[PDB]
């Protein structure tokens, strides 16, 4: 996927139910996240992710580290994790607790990524 | 390394503890 298009391209709704449960099944012990670039303002680069499976235990200010990092985004890059499309940017919780409060219809969650929180 | 594709993958792309 971090090759090809955007992640569309890749794979649709049901296909990510379906994702969920063959992940649900072999290891349970990580949490099915989705992450996508900011449509109103693509200013951030096409090193598209698309998806992440996080341990329980990794922190939110943790998961943002290495994704911050995996996007090349320097410390004086501006960076944000919109959960749900709402920031969630200082908050030190553990990802499983994030997931229970914000896992959509499928049992997926969603995260969207932007320089800013909105522009357009 | 695999990070984002298909089934027994590692999208995370590192070993936890």
């Amino acid at each position: 996927m971090p090759s090809e298009k955007t992640f569309k391209q890749r794979r649709t709704f049901e296909q990510r139910v379906e994702d969920v449960r063959l992940i649900r099944e072999q290891h349970p012990t990580k949490i099915p996240v989705i992450i996508e670039r900011y449509k109103g303002e693509k200013q951030l680069p096409v090193l598209d992710k698309t998806k992440f499976l996080v341990p329980d235990h990794v922190n939110m200010s943790e998961l943002i580290k290495i994704i911050r990092r995996r996007l090349q985004l320097n410390a004086n890059q501006a960076f944000f994790l919109l959960v749900n499309g709402h920031s969630m940017v200082s908050v030190s919780t553990p990802i499983s607790e994030v997931y229970e409060s914000e896992k959509d219809e499928d049992g997926f969650l969603y995260m969207v990524y932007a320089s800013q929180e909105t522009f357009g | 390394d695999y990070e984002s594709d298909d089934d027994s993958y590692e999208v995370l792309d590192l070993t936890e503890y």
